[PDB]
RNA sequence: GUGCCGAAAUGUACUAUCACUGAUACCAUAAAGGGAGUCCAUGUAUAUACUAGGGCCCCGAAAAUGAAUGGCGCAUAUAGUACUACCGAUCUCAG
């Protein structure tokens, strides 16, 4: 029960850094910079007539 | 014809949830259904509510849209004022202090009413 | 006894709530039968009733299903199929209910209840058709409708001049009031409203 | 302080995999079929609401694949590996079904094999020790009662909205309210 | 309810190629095991990694900055349905990205008829009132925005001082 | 043994169909699953005159049952089906508030 | 005592134990709770509701506490003893130091405005709740 | 499963729906083919014209005793979606 109380402290320590401005933000920039770019077009099929 | 609108800078009584009964003003709309407000009696955090649990009074704060906390706090300084002396926000108090009386409180408030037909009672 | 004022309400909703407080053991009348107001079009709610009136007992009508055109008897039904009616608890139960077209002279002193969840505005969304059951009725055959509302008539004025003496005795009430607070106190005036 | 090590320098701690796992058996006896019940008797859960500790490895995760629907399982922490032995904790001794009581009970039984009192024989199970499965068949099933949430969908799998199979660290949390 | 989470992952090391790509999959899940079998069904589907061989390396759930105020998200999606698949770009107004996400499979659900198994989202991301082109939406970014609350509710202020009976008639007007 | 709080017999314990063993009582003014919490443990009693008898039946509060006030209750002799739709006398004691 | 359980050394066969772990003698040679505390929240001197047995809506100012669960009342209408089960503790506390004497609890009383005649006022339940009333 | 019959929220949050109509696996039937009904929507051209379509709703849809979403009835008790509380077997657990 003494254990228990310290392992408690350091687990509730790490949710300091989690829900810290500095580390979110990061984690946010992350998140942006993963997704995709922007479609021009949705439709399933563009069709193109060229000649020849 | 309506009077009161839902509208950025406006004082309600929150009627549903766990924010029953508490004044707050709606620093910034969203949805149809659903509005940010800010709680200026108990400082919570602020969150986005719906409009159905809430229910509106008369009064408007002049707020700019996403205001600061306390800089939107200190617009309804003067309408809380005009709420609670209002008739209606009397028995938001009176429900309030009923909700807290005592034991020996309510046989105070019963001798008084007693006193009181009596003295009525009399001018008939 | 309760009385129910049933003008606004909706029929299964108002059966829904009825129904089951008959079987907490508690006598219930209920009035104005004929203004409680069902949803639809009125072509709509007549076709319902067109349906209902074709089920007859093939072998001879006067066993068969009877067809009850007075909106205080349409209401009872609806009522009777939502309390086990057969059963002992239930025709004990049923038999304490009361409906009554248009509040009568015993039930006119009673303070008339109104239950709030089964009320067309609440229930029903606003821009869609809804139609009362004396309409209907009259429509089906019931042949007293008209009779109804000459009788409302009389009584709605006589209430009015409740009214007009009420009023009378409570203004002086107040002016009386308005003394007794001044003998109390300044500070026994505010426990009394607001409570400290 | 090993994770928060290398998020400074770049990398990822990637952290050691479960060494074992705790297998509530959740669905009961009967519409079944023999291979998926030849595997439920070798684990010892032949009741419903019954679990032991099974240790992780291809031997035991691919018998765990075959039987997924009729158990839920997943990865307990040091203090629900405590609070089942000292709570609900029974020994297996010659057959018949012994409650713990005190520790002259598992003195007798296990000494030989170094584990002297309670303590010695829970740190057994989740350090995943050399005599693990002496300490586990010496443990008699455990019997636990159904929880006081509820819990949604039988026979779907945790993954899609349901119960079953493995949910990782958060068996935890079904434990809690099974006991 | 939904969070979204980044989570990263890699082919084991082959003696061929040790330290391989890893690969990232934004996914919205209730909790971290959830989270984990939606980046293996999006890894094995289109960049051909398999559970059976593979580590996952960070689940990495995802706060917002500051959920304190209201964004415009727009989201591209796929959405299937018998016979046919369809792309749609649909958009919202909520206080964060998973909101929004929560709101669009309910809408999806609600209008279209088609469950979260059929829907595959393309791109979520927060946008501008300038590049914003819808018009339902567009009227909530203006200034000077009444609108009634015609139909109150009746509910109990407190679930202990509920009734089934009421002398005066509820007024249930805007007003 | 006067001062109650009124509450009806509304029903018996059942399924659907199946039903005595326990009963459910409806007390007057409770309407919620916290509000009820406060009349756990404490003590009903029925009572009913045979012509210058007047018995007494204890009678008890078990737990709350659902979300409407509705309350479990034991009886040393379980009830009628006559008490149906009857009042009972929910007594407030033993009391630690 | 649990000592005395020994392993046996026999291997017969008819019974198999499978691990390292053997069969289990368990036999030993031929020769041979509860608190029930006082209440908290009822001091010297506290204001009383007695709701069971004889006295029922009758206030009751507790004169001193027994201990063991047990408080003796006293008051107008009087130096009963009954337990924790049959009493709701009021907030109010008149200053009484002294064990039973009736006459000083109204003189004590008489200090305080209109406490002599809340004390003797029967309590009562009426119509429009107890769980919600906040004593 | 939780309007009432019927034990248990007409629960909270979010989208569709007006039709003599719809309503929970096995299951007690409905298709090809239509619709400036309504909601959502793809690509182009100049607030407007031209349509890629999707749901829900309507038409297509006729049998003999009077007739059955189980009934009453409902129209936010209909169609989907998410999250808690709750009732409920001779299962499970405790004695």
């Amino acid at each position: 029960q003494k254990a228990l109380k310290e392992v408690a402290e350091l687990r509730a320590a790490q949710e300091a850094k989690r829900t810290s401005p500095e580390v979110v933000k990061a984690v946010f920039a992350e998140a942006v910079a993963a997704q995709p770019a922007t479609p021009d077009n949705m439709s399933t099929q563009i069709i193109n007539h060229i000649p020849l | 014809p309506f009077k009161q609108f839902v509208e950025i800078g406006r004082v309600a009584l929150i009627n549903f949830g766990e924010l029953v009964d508490k004044l707050a003003i709606i620093v910034d709309i969203v949805d149809d259904k659903r509005v940010l407000i800010d709680v200026l009696e108990f400082d919570a955090p602020r969150q986005t509510i719906p409009i159905q649990r809430l229910k509106l009074t008369d009064y408007v704060a002049k707020i700019q849209r996403n205001a600061a906390p306390e800089a939107a706090k200190a617009a309804a300084k003067d309408f809380i004022k005009q709420f609670y002396e209002s008739a209606w926000g009397k028995q938001v108090i009176a429900r309030k202090n009923k909700a807290q009386m005592n034991d020996f409180q309510r046989f105070k408030y019963a001798q008084l009413e007693a006193k009181r037909d009596a003295l009525v009672a009399k001018e008939l | 006894p309760i009385v129910i004022d049933a003008k606004g309400h909706i029929q299964g909703r108002l059966a829904a709530a009825v129904a089951k407080q008959l079987l907490k053991g508690r006598k219930v009348v209920v009035v104005r039968c004929e203004e409680i107001e069902l949803n639809g079009q009125h072509k709509f709610t007549v076709h319902t009733y067109e349906r209902f009136l074709n089920k007859t007992t093939n072998s001879n009508p006067r066993d068969g299903p009877f067809h009850q055109r007075a909106p205080h008897e349409i209401f009872a039904r609806a009522v009777r199929g939502m309390i086990p009616y057969k059963t002992h608890r239930g025709a004990d139960a049923f038999a304490n209910l009361q409906c009554y077209e248009g509040i009568p002279a015993k039930y006119v002193s009673y303070k008339r209840l109104v239950i709030p969840h089964a009320l067309r505005c609440v229930s029903i969304h606003t821009d869609r058709p809804t139609t009362k059951l004396g309409r209907l009725s009259t429509t089906m055959g019931w042949k007293y409708g008209n009779v109804v509302a000459q009788l409302e008539e009389q009584r709605k004025a006589e209430s009015a001049k409740y009214f007009e003496a009420k009023k009378a005795a409570q203004d002086k009430r107040a002016a009386a009031i308005e003394k007794v607070n001044k003998q109390l106190g300044a500070q026994a005036v505010k426990f009394l409203e607001t409570f400290q | 302080d090993a994770e928060n090590k290398a998020t400074a320098e770049g990398a990822f701690y990637v952290p050691a995999e479960a060494k074992f796992a705790f297998v509530i058996r959740t669905k009961g006896t009967n519409k079944l079929h023999p291979d998926v019940r030849k595997i439920l008797h070798l684990f010892r859960l032949n009741q419903k609401h019954n679990a032991i500790f099974v240790r992780l490895n291809k031997a035991t995760i691919e018998m765990l694949k075959r039987v997924t629907p009729q158990v839920a399982f997943g990865y307990p922490s040091v203090d629900m590996v405590r609070k089942l032995i000292y709570k609900l904790g029974t020994a297996n001794l010659n057959g018949q079904r012994i409650p713990i009581a005190d520790n002259q009970i598992i003195k007798v039984a296990l000494g030989h094999l170094c584990i002297e009192s309670v303590e010695d024989l829970a740190h057994e199970i989740y350090t995943v020790g050399p005599n693990f499965a002496a300490a586990n068949r010496f443990l008699a099933v455990f019997k636990l009662h159904a929880p006081k949430g509820g819990y949604k969908k039988i026979n779907r799998a945790y993954v899609e909205g349901g119960d079953y199979g493995n949910r990782e660290h958060l068996i935890d949390e079904l434990i809690e309210r099974m006991i | 309810s939904l969070k979204q989470y980044l989570v990263i992952g890699r082919p084991y090391p082959t003696k061929e190629i040790p330290n391989p790509p890893a690969v990232r999959v934004q996914v919205f899940a209730p909790d971290e095991v959830i989270a984990k079998s939606k980046f293996w069904t999006v890894a094995q589907r289109i960049a051909r990694l398999k559970k059976a061989h593979g580590e996952v390396l960070a689940v990495k759930h995802v706060i917002e900055p500051e959920p304190t105020r209201v964004k415009n998200y727009g989201v591209w999606l796929s959405y299937r349905s018998t016979r046919n698949h369809h792309n749609v770009y649909k958009e919202y107004r909520d206080t964060t990205t998973e909101g929004a996400a929560t709101k669009m499979l309910a809408e999806l659900a609600g209008t279209h008829d088609v469950s979260a198994d059929n829907i595959s989202i393309i791109k979520i991301a927060e946008v501008a009132d300038k590049d914003l082109v819808h018009k339902n939406i567009s009227q909530f970014t203006h200034e000077n925005i009444k609108f009634p609350m015609l139909k109150q509710s009746i509910r109990a202020p407190t679930a202990s001082a509920r009734k089934v009976f009421a002398a005066t008639r509820p007024t249930v007007c805007g007003f | 043994v006067k001062l109650f709080v009124p509450a009806t017999f509304v029903s018996f314990r059942r399924s659907k169909r199946i039903i005595p063993n326990q009963a459910l009582l409806e007390i007057q003014g409770v309407v919620s699953k916290e509000e009820a919490q406060f009349y756990a443990g404490k003590k009903v009693a029925s009572v009913w005159k045979f012509d210058k008898q007047e018995f007494i039946n204890w009678g008890v509060i078990t737990q709350p049952h659902g979300n409407s006030g509705v309350v479990r209750a034991k009886f040393e002799k379980n009830l009628p089906p006559q008490m149906l739709g009857k009042q009972v006398r929910v007594m407030l004691y033993p009391s630690t508030i | 005592e649990l000592l005395f359980i020994s392993p046996i050394a026999k291997k017969d066969i008819k019974r198999p134990s499978w691990r390292g772990i053997p069969r289990i003698s368990f036999t030993r040679p031929a020769v041979a709770a509860k608190a029930v505390e006082t209440r908290a929240n009822l001091k010297v001197g506290t204001v009383v509701i007695i709701v069971g047995g004889e006295h029922q809506g009758k206030r009751a100012v507790v004169v001193a506490d027994q201990g063991a669960g047990i408080v003796k009342v006293a008051g107008p209408v009087p130096v009963n003893e009954i337990s924790q089960d049959y009493l709701i503790a009021t907030s109010t506390s008149i200053d009484v130091a002294a064990n039973a004497t009736e006459a000083q609890v109204e003189a004590a009383a008489a200090k305080v405005p209109e406490m002599v005649d809340y004390l003797k006022a029967p309590f009562t339940i009426k119509k429009g709740r107890i769980h919600l009333m906040k004593f």
